[PDB]
This record gives C-alpha cells, sequence and structure tokens, in this order.
C-alpha cells in the first residue's frame, strides 16, 4: 500500500500523491522505434519529466525501513 | 459515397476558384448533380474558395430551392 | 465645409458632413435609444428603435444609418416614436421567451433596461411559446437562444474584428437562428478561438461568460479600473470591474483601435480567475512533501543561510520573471547584478529576448528599426509565417492575419517545421528541415536583390528546385509583403536575422521600420534586457546549488526551464500563488505581491512605456519586496545601493529611412 513519491533529483519531495490520481500525474510518451512507451511526470514533460523506479529509487525516495537488519545497511546505503 | 462527393465537388468549383463571386451558383450545380447539399460538400466547398462554414451554410439555408438533408 | 450642424431636441448640436445623427447626438451629449448599434461596428441597422422623425417630413429614418445634413430639425421623444418604439419591444418579448427572473445578464441586459424606460408592464401580443435550442456545450461559454434579438453584432464581431468567421444566420424568415460551424454547437466548431469577443457585443443574455455568471453584472459593481493586460506584448486596454475585492470581468477597452477591444482567452479568463487563487499570504518551509507555516525572520534566516552557503563556492542563480514591472526588475539587478556580482540572472524568457536582440543588431549598427508595429498585417499582400504561432504567442496578431486573409484578401505561406497554425488558410506551406538552414536562408534571398544559384541555396532548406522557385516567384509579385517571426526562431540568432534580411530582400518597408514585426513572449523584454537578462545561456548547463525564482504565477513555463529549477537542490519562489508547478518545486515559498496589486510602467520593445494601474488594493500586510532583498544583502555582506529606473532608450533608433543593406553577418 501507500502513495507515490517522487523525489527530485537532489532530495526534494516533488508531488507525492495518493494512488488513484495518476492519470492527473502521469502520462505516456510513444516513440516509434519501441513498443514500450515512456511514462513521464506530466508537470515536467519530455523528456525532463521522466524518472526512475526499482530498487535504488524506492531506497532513494523512501525516508526510513520498518525492520533492523535491513535498517542497519539502510544506513549504509545511505551513506 | 462520401469519398465519391469530394472529388465530384473538387471538379464543379475548379471553374471557379479566385474569381471573386458565384458560390450560389456552385451550391445550385451540387443540388443538381445530388439533389441535396450534403455536409461533406459544404466543407469541401468551404476548404477550397477558402470561405468560411458559417457564410455557406448560412447562403445554403438561405434559400428554399436548397436541402442539407436527403430529399424524397 | 465638413462642419455641419443640426437641432436635435431643440438643442443645437455640432458635427462633421461625413457622420450619421446618431453619431452626432452622441457626440455631444444627446440620448437616442439603440439596441444594434456597437461602436467600432459598421451601423446594421436591424432593431429600428433610433427611428427618429424631421418637422414637415412625417416619414421616420433611422438615425444611426441616415447622414446628418446641415439644417435639419431632429425630433427623438414624441407620442408616436413612444408607441412604435413599446411595440418593437413588446415584438421582440412576445416571440422569444425572456426570463429575467433567472437571467445572467438581468440588471445589465440593454432591452431590459429598453424595456423599463419605455414603462413596458404588458407584451399585448400573444406570446408565442415556441421552442429555442440552449447550447451550454462549451464549458466556457453558453448560447441561450431563447433572448435573441438578432441584432447580428455577434456575427460582426467574429468577422470584422476577430477573423474566425464562426458565426452567422441559419434559416430565414422568423427562424432566423445564429449558428456555429455548419449548425454545429460550439464546441464542435474548430474555427472558434475562445476569445469571448461575442459575449462583449452581445447586448442581451443570449451569449454568456459561464464560470462568472451572476458575479459579473456591470450594474452591481464596486469600482471600474482600466489597465493593461500583463501576459503578453500586443498589451491591450482593458476596463476590470471588481467586486467584494474580486474581479468579475474583464471587458476591452479599445473600440476605436484596429484591435477592437477582443481580448484573448488569457486577457478575459485568466485575470478574472487570478483573483480567486490561494494566495501564499505567509512564508513557507517545505518540511518534506508538505508545507509548513513560518515567519518572517525565520523563513528568511534559512533561506539567506543556503543563499550564503553556496554563493561563496561561485554556484548560485536568479531567475526572474518578465511580466514584472520596471521598478521591481530594478530592484532585482541591483541586488544581484550590482550588489553581488552575480553571472546567472537569466529570466523565464531570457532565450527569446536575447536571441531577437543578437538577431536584430545587425542592422541596429546601420540605422534602421528592423520591425513594424503589429496591426499593419491588414493592409500587407502577403504574410509569411517564420517559425510562428501566434494563436499561442499574440491572439491579436492572429486576429489581423484572419481578417487580412479573409476579409482584405491577402495570402499566407508557412516557412517553418511546424504545424501550419493557421490550417486553411495558407496556400504554401514550406515545411525546412533542421540542422543550418539559416545560410541556405540568407543565400536564397541574396539573389532576390541582385538576380530579382537557388538550387544550391535548396538543399538543406530540404525543397526540390521547382517549390524553392515559386516561393520565391510570389515573393517577388508582392507589393507590399509582411513577416511574422516567431519565438522559436530565436533558438538561433542567426534565423532572426535570416528573416530581417528576407525582409529587405522583398522590400518589404514601413515608414516605422520594416515588415517583420516579432512575436515578443513578454511586454518588458526591453525593460528585462536592461536589468535582469543575461548574455548567455546558463540554464539548463550549469548544476546550480541555490536559485532565486519569482515567478508571476500567470503564464506557463517552459518544461526545460522547470526541469533546470528542480535539479537546484534548493529553490526559493517568490510567487503569490499557491499554483501546482511551483509548490511542487520549492523550498521556501516566500510572499509577494500579485498584479492587480502593485504599479509599473513596462518599458516595451517598441520604445515608450505603458502604464499598469492597481485595480484591488493589498488585503494584508507582506509590507515589501525592498524587504527580502535587504534581509539577502544583509546576512551576506553588500550594500544595496537603490537606485530609480533606466530611462527608455529607444534601442532601434529610426535614423536612416528604409535604406536596406543585406547583412551577410550569417
Ligand atoms: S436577456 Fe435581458 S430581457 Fe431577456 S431575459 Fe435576460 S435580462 Fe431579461
Ligand atoms: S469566442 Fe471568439 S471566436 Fe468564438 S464565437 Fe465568440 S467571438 Fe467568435
Ligand atoms: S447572440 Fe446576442 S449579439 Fe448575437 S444576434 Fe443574438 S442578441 Fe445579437
Ligand atoms: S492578446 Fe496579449 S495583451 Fe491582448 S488580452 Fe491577450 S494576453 Fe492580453
Ligand atoms: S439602432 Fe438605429 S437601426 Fe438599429
Amino acid at each position: 500500500d501507500g502513495e507515490v513519491r517522487i523525489k527530485a533529483p537532489r532530495g526534494r519531495i516533488l508531488d507525492q500523491f495518493d494512488p488513484k490520481d495518476y492519470l492527473d500525474h502521469i502520462g505516456e510518451h510513444v516513440e516509434p522505434w519501441s513498443y514500450l512507451k515512456f511514462p513521464f511526470y506530466k508537470a515536467l514533460g519530455f523528456p525532463h519529466g521522466s524518472y526512475r523506479v526499482g530498487p535504488l529509487a524506492r531506497l532513494n525516495a523512501a525516508d526510513a525501513v520498518s525492520t533492523p537488519e535491513a535498517s542497519k545497511e539502510f544506513a549504509l546505503y545511505k551513506e | 459515397s462520401t469519398v465519391d462527393v469530394v472529388e465530384k465537388v473538387k471538379e464543379i468549383v475548379a471553374p471557379w476558384k479566385g474569381k471573386q463571386g458565384g458560390l450560389i451558383p456552385i451550391l445550385q450545380e451540387v443540388q443538381r448533380e445530388l439533389g441535396y447539399l450534403p455536409e461533406e460538400a459544404l466543407l469541401t466547398i468551404s476548404r477550397e474558395l477558402k470561405m468560411p462554414k458559417a457564410e455557406v451554410y448560412g447562403v445554403a439555408t438561405f434559400y428554399a430551392q436548397f436541402h442539407l438533408k436527403p430529399r424524397g | 465645409m465638413k462642419e455641419i450642424t443640426l437641432t436635435i431636441d431643440g438643442k443645437v448640436c455640432k458635427g462633421v458632413q461625413g457622420d450619421t445623427i446618431l453619431d452626432v447626438a452622441n457626440k455631444n451629449d444627446v440620448y437616442i435609444p439603440t439596441l444594434c448599434y456597437q461602436k467600432g461596428l459598421t451601423p446594421i441597422g436591424a432593431c429600428r428603435m433610433c427611428v427618429v422623425q424631421l418637422e414637415g417630413n412625417p416619414k421616420m429614418l433611422p438615425s444611426c444609418t441616415t447622414p446628418a445634413q446641415d439644417g435639419m430639425v431632429v425630433v427623438t421623444k414624441n407620442e408616436k416614436l413612444k408607441d412604435y418604439r413599446r411595440q418593437i419591444l413588446e415584438l421582440l418579448f412576445a416571440g422569444r421567451n425572456h426570463f429575467c427572473m433567472y437571467c445572467s445578464q438581468s440588471g445589465d441586459c440593454e432591452l431590459q433596461r429598453l424595456a423599463i424606460e419605455h414603462e413596458m408592464d404588458s407584451v399585448r401580443f400573444p406570446y408565442l411559446y415556441e421552442d429555442f435550442e440552449v447550447d451550454a456545450t462549451d464549458p466556457n461559454l453558453m448560447m441561450d437562444h431563447n433572448r435573441c434579438v438578432l441584432c447580428q453584432r455577434c456575427i460582426r464581431t467574429c468577422s470584422e474584428i476577430v477573423g474566425a468567421h464562426t458565426l452567422d444566420l441559419e434559416r430565414r424568415g422568423w427562424q432566423a437562428k445564429v449558428i456555429a460551424d455548419l449548425g454545429k454547437r460550439l464546441r464542435e466548431s474548430d474555427t472558434c478561438v475562445n476569445c469571448g469577443a461575442c459575449a462583449q457585443s452581445c447586448p442581451t443574455g443570449t451569449i454568456t461568460i459561464r464560470e462568472f455568471a451572476y458575479r459579473g453584472r456591470r450594474s452591481e459593481c464596486d469600482a471600474v479600473v482600466e489597465s493593461v493586460c500583463p501576459l503578453c506584448a500586443v498589451g491591450c486596454k482593458i476596463k476590470t470591474y471588481v467586486r467584494t475585492g474580486s474581479i468579475v470581468r474583464v471587458e476591452g477597452t479599445g473600440v476605436e483601435e484596429p484591435d477592437g477591444g477582443q481580448l484573448c482567452h488569457m486577457g478575459r479568463w485568466w485575470l478574472p480567475e487570478s483573483t480567486e487563487r490561494e494566495r501564499v499570504t505567509v512564508p513557507l518551509i517545505r518540511e518534506g512533501a508538505s508545507y509548513r507555516e513560518a515567519t518572517w525572520e525565520e523563513a528568511l534566516a534559512l533561506a539567506s543561510a543556503e543563499f550564503k552557503k553556496a554563493y561563496d563556492q561561485e554556484k548560485a542563480g536568479a531567475i526572474l520573471s518578465s511580466l514584472c514591472t520596471d521598478e521591481e526588475l530594478t530592484l532585482f539587478s541591483a541586488l544581484f547584478r550590482n550588489a553581488l556580482k552575480m553571472k546567472h540572472i537569466d529570466t523565464f524568457d531570457g532565450d527569446i529576448i536575447r536571441g531577437f536582440f543578437k538577431g536584430f543588431m545587425p542592422f541596429r549598427e546601420q540605422g534602421v528599426r528592423p520591425f513594424t508595429a503589429a496591426h499593419h498585417i491588414l493592409d500587407s499582400d502577403l504574410i509569411i509565417t517564420m517559425f510562428a504561432d501566434p494563436q499561442k504567442e499574440a491572439p491579436v496578431v492572429a486576429s489581423y492575419i484572419r481578417v487580412a486573409c479573409l476579409h482584405r484578401n491577402a495570402k499566407l505561406m508557412n516557412l517553418s517545421y511546424g504545424p501550419s497554425p493557421f490550417p486553411g488558410l495558407v496556400d504554401l506551406d514550406i515545411r525546412l528541415p533542421e540542422g543550418q538552414a539559416v545560410p541556405k536562408a540568407l543565400s536564397n534571398l541574396a539573389e532576390i536583390i541582385g538576380k530579382i544559384s537557388i538550387e544550391e541555396s535548396a538543399r538543406a532548406m530540404g525543397l526540390d528546385p521547382k517549390i524553392a522557385e515559386e516561393v520565391a516567384l510570389m515573393l517577388i509579385s508582392a507589393r507590399r509583403p509582411i513577416f511574422i517571426i516567431g519565438g522559436r526562431a530565436t533558438k538561433s540568432h542567426e534565423l532572426v536575422t535570416a528573416a530581417c534580411n528576407l525582409a529587405v530582400a522583398s522590400k518589404a518597408f514601413f515608414e516605422d521600420g520594416l515588415g517583420v514585426v516579432p512575436l515578443l513572449v513578454s511586454a518588458n523584454s526591453l525593460g528585462a534586457r536592461n536589468t535582469v537578462v543575461s548574455e548567455n545561456p546558463w540554464l539548463g548547463r550549469e548544476r546550480r546549488d541555490f536559485l532565486y525564482v519569482f515567478s508571476t504565477a500567470m503564464v506557463p513555463e517552459e518544461e526545460e526551464i522547470l526541469a533546470a529549477i528542480s535539479a537546484t537542490r534548493f529553490v526559493v519562489v517568490q510567487t503569490p500563488f499557491k499554483v501546482r508547478p511551483l509548490v511542487n518545486l520549492a523550498d521556501i515559498l516566500l510572499p509577494a505581491p500579485a498584479w492587480y496589486e502593485r504599479s509599473g510602467h513596462f518599458c516595451t520593445i517598441e520604445g515608450e512605456r505603458r502604464k499598469l494601474n492597481t485595480i484591488v488594493p493589498p488585503k494584508g500586510e507582506i509590507k515589501s519586496l525592498h524587504y527580502v532583498m535587504d534581509e539577502f544583502a544583509k546576512k551576506l555582506g553588500v550594500k544595496l545601493e537603490r537606485p530609480e529606473v533606466s530611462p527608455c532608450e529607444e534601442i532601434f533608433k529610426s535614423q536612416l529611412r528604409a535604406s536596406e543593406a543585406r547583412i551577410v553577418t550569417l
């Protein structure tokens, strides 16, 4: 569960919103050479609003974790 | 066919391009060869003579001889 | 003679031999009932309420279309005329369905006022209860045909003043109706620009702006203030109506100028929509994904603490707004350019400004003013659109283009790699492929000054010889052409010079300058340049660790500029609103005065200054902008040295007249 949070490339939180309000914030750009689209934050357009997802982006956007031995390594990752 | 009327009225507006007038004869000849003035015909007349759609619809519906729907 | 005199209501009136009776009456003070008459539109003659009779002649003459002739006596009020006018009003009421109880214009309708002044308390006619369509398909404008007098002032405003000929009359007779394109609803019509010139021209409550219904009645206002629209460079004069600290209606003064009072969708929708926004009203702090209220000392202390720790290491910048006044720009420049010796002081539109100026300077060093007034497009014969889309940058320029191309028989040709901003008025779309087409264009116009080669100069232009050939052929057959150069062409200060050279290579001269008419995106272009705009582009190149952004959150900003602001690791915004794109990328969000709260002069590109008046006085006490500039000057170790405004210097002087010189500086 939870809310969607986008962090600027320098730490500032930009448009942390609720999952159901995604059509107001995310748009997909289509390019002719790929069956894959390019989602991007709508208020910054393409290809400036494009972001990263995944473990790195997760641990960068999240502020803390809820388990001991993963927090003990999340600190080492943050530093 | 809605694609037939496009070129068919292109060939009727051809003798009238850039002649400063003669729109009601264009509409008269599109009425003679179709029995009515469809929306496609009016749109193409407006795009060819570069006359606004409001003007061509106003003059098409001003006279009782013309008809905007297929007639019986 | 050109100086006649009449006698209206016994009162002797003066006038000129060319005017009508209604003009001579309105010229002194004299009153005549009118419903279809609009200052700025050719007299129509439809309501027949302006009827007037002379002594001796029992005929009745429409005072708005009959010329004035010295020696005639005019009678406006008697039993016969009152009876006839009351009968006309009763016909109008009995024919259509007038429900004053819930009309939006139920206190400022010309028909209702004419009915009350003639003591109408019955219609005397059988009240034809016909079903007329109410068109509310467009979210902004509503057309309720139950209230139509068929004065045609909407059909005359969208044709002669706007150009977007969207309205006309449907089937004749009593079944007359005002329709959109091909009988469609307003929302299906593609030839509409949503300018609301029709709503301003309608005397009744048929056409109505929907979101300000029941509030934008001119009869129940608190104050009327005239100022200028800050959004674009055209600078249209407005007639703001204020009611309970809110702008309820923006009307276009200037029904004598070629604009005709038609304002753009922005000028009469955003400006009244701006007064009902969220109003920061207190310094904030990000706190992480959710702002927090702070005192001025705390916010300014943290902002200056992060501003010092970045200015020592060469990394700091300021992105100011060109919709600001000359005094605010002077203060910002006094802090940043003449107190901190900063080098990164760009503006949200700095690229367009620096491009236009560095493309027009090849002509300032030879004494020619390389542009003309924007209203000459009506008097031209061939309008060439160079990398421009005026419907999104200068709508009144697009209105000039449409009027000239649809009612004054002008030809249109596009010379851009874009969407052909007028799909249906252009007859020659020349799409250029990118790369280095600037020297190609300048060599192409070199031949038009000498021979009037082409194939060699038409390869990077991506045109087969024939395409460029008849381009030149139509360019040479035009006696008074004009070029519209857009803000896209300012991606290289070379293409601006290329356009200005195509102007001289075809003898496109006017007594104020060349036929170039650049489309500037703001109104304080020269003001921003002399004060704030930088000489070299730096945004999106310098990473930047601190950033001050003053944005009057009115017009949107380019995605690239906002992406550069989002990666600056600290942004201090001084916007007056809590709009989405700035509250998303900001760390402090200090409050500032809005455009309808301060005065200024708006030094423009063509020379002498405009004037913006304060419409609604400031509500709270933000108490300064100099305050922030001192608390940044202090806490940093500099003096501000308060200057006064730099005068308008008429950057491009008209020294020598229309003596062209191709500039091989490519
Ligand atoms: S348009 Fe005027 S006369 Fe008609 S209902 Fe509205 S207020 Fe009354
Ligand atoms: S909004 Fe403007 S373009 Fe549209 S119908 Fe009204 S006046 Fe014409
Ligand atoms: S909509 Fe308004 S301006 Fe247009 S004809 Fe009807 S009453 Fe006149
Ligand atoms: S055209 Fe420009 S000056 Fe005129 S109303 Fe629109 S934004 Fe304001
Ligand atoms: S107002 Fe004089 S005729 Fe319409």
